[PDB]
RNA sequence: CUGUGAAU
């Protein structure tokens, strides 16, 4: 692949080559797609470069559209493209304007194709981070607004472009992404994706973390996304990937109003069923761990006295969860909460009133059930941990 | 540990 | 190790 003039007598690339010899040869495209040749160019562009050496790099790497795309989509050449882009942004000569303008036109015309490429998406991410904000926003304007935005959110490579936009681009320029994902036909299919749920979570985290107009923009975008999530949180909480979205909302104190809505309208009256779900049981745990004490008392009361026992065996909701493959983790969560509160590791005061007696009452009911079923529980690692948890508390 | 989900009839808060 | 999540 390498040109013959650059090879030694054995056929390998000549050691100690000058960067100027590669630039003046017209064979840079061969070096940039070769593992050894591109490692050479990567180190060369790290040192000091003359004025014309920079111009030669600008023209041969990011100056011609077809060569720029070929290197951006190459396993090796994409590193050189990012380096030359960085050098181009750090060189404030007279040609600075026309260079970034041509770079913008190259990326914008092939935005989606580069986003979905394993290597070209790195060029886009490094561009968004380092370019002029005015030029980086024009890359954002090249993102598709139609159904092709689904492909970008759920793609293994392109999803990292969206998350980079969320991190460094002002919300005004990517509010259309919030509107798109919040649409009912798009929320469940993106939140339930392995990579799309990372996009949604990153959007929520950014909208949670200037002017009153900027705050109004941030609040209305978060409100729209939260409304869509709460409207489908039952399907999202039981989902393999979307359950992380519900957990993050319940676990975030800055989203308190939405946590109580999820607890009030989705988890209440369904605690026994959701505790036996592979994915929703993690959501029930987070709800127990972060619910306000008034709602936490209603969750406790539902497990203890909210279900009619089995007319034959007499086992209630606590019995079913305690011996379920997933429900047992919810019971362990309730016990740990009560033991932490009694021993002074969890908050029991709200409104200037100490609710420690409520945690003592729930602890008594949990402790009495573990005692009643200690024979069976001592054969399970989950039962052993409940027994050990109560043993530590009675040591004190 | 059980793998199948078991349901019990819900009881309203005011009942 | 009794139970789930990102591209050189
Ligand atoms: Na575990």
């Amino acid at each position: 692949v390498l040109p013959t003039w650059s090879l030694d007598s054995n056929g390998e690339m000549r050691s100690r080559l000058s960067l100027s010899e590669v630039l003046d040869s017209g064979d840079l495209m061969k070096f940039a797609v070769d593992k050894t040749g591109c490692q050479f160019l990567e180190k060369a562009v790290k040192g000091s470069l003359t004025s014309y050496q920079k111009f030669q790099l600008f023209e041969q790497v990011i100056g011609r559209k077809d060569d720029f795309l070929k290197l951006s989509t190459n396993i090796f050449g994409n590193y050189l493209v990012q380096s030359v882009i960085g050098i181009s942004l750090a060189t404030n000569d007279d040609g600075y304007t026309k260079r970034q303008e041509k770079l913008k036109n190259f990326i914008s015309s092939q935005m989606t194709d580069m986003c979905l490429d394993k290597f070209a998406c790195r060029v886009i991410q490094s561009s968004l981070q380092n370019m002029d904000l005015s030029l980086a926003c024009k890359l954002v304007q090249a993102l598709p607004r139609d159904a092709r935005l689904i492909a970008i959110c759920v793609d293994q490579n392109a999803n990292h472009v969206i998350q980079k936009v969320v991190a460094v681009i002002p919300l005004k320029n990517w509010e259309f992404i919030v509107d798109f994902v919040a649409t009912p036909e798009h929320l469940r299919q993106i939140c339930s994706d392995k990579y799309g749920c990372r996009v949604v979570q990153t959007i929520i985290e950014k909208l949670t973390a200037l002017t009153s107009a900027a705050q109004n923009l941030r609040e209305r975008a978060l409100q729209r996304l939260m409304t869509s999530v709460t409207n489908r949180c039952q399907e999202l909480a039981t989902n393999e990937y979307a359950n992380y979205i519900i957990q993050h909302i319940v676990s975030n104190d800055d989203l308190a109003v939405y946590r109580e809505c999820i607890i009030e309208k989705c988890l209440m009256r369904n605690l026994l069923s959701l505790s036996q779900e592979k994915f929703a049981s993690h959501v029930v745990e987070k709800a127990f761990l972060h619910a306000p004490l008034e709602l936490l008392a209603e969750m406790m009361d539902e497990i203890f006295d909210g279900y009619i026992p089995h007319p034959d065996t007499g086992k209630d909701a606590l019995d079913i969860m305690m011996f379920h493959q997933f429900g047992n983790y919810v019971v362990q969560c309730m016990l740990t909460i009560c033991c932490d509160a009694v021993s002074g590791r969890r908050q029991t005061k709200e409104g200037g009133y100490d609710h420690a007696i409520s945690f003592q009452d729930w602890l008594k009911k949990l402790h009495s059930r573990v005692t009643k079923e200690r024979h069976r529980l001592s054969r399970f690692s989950s039962g052993k941990k409940m027994i050990e948890t109560l043993a530590n508390l009675r040591s004190t | 540990l059980r793998s199948q989900k078991l349901h019990l009839t819900y009881i309203e808060k005011n009942k």
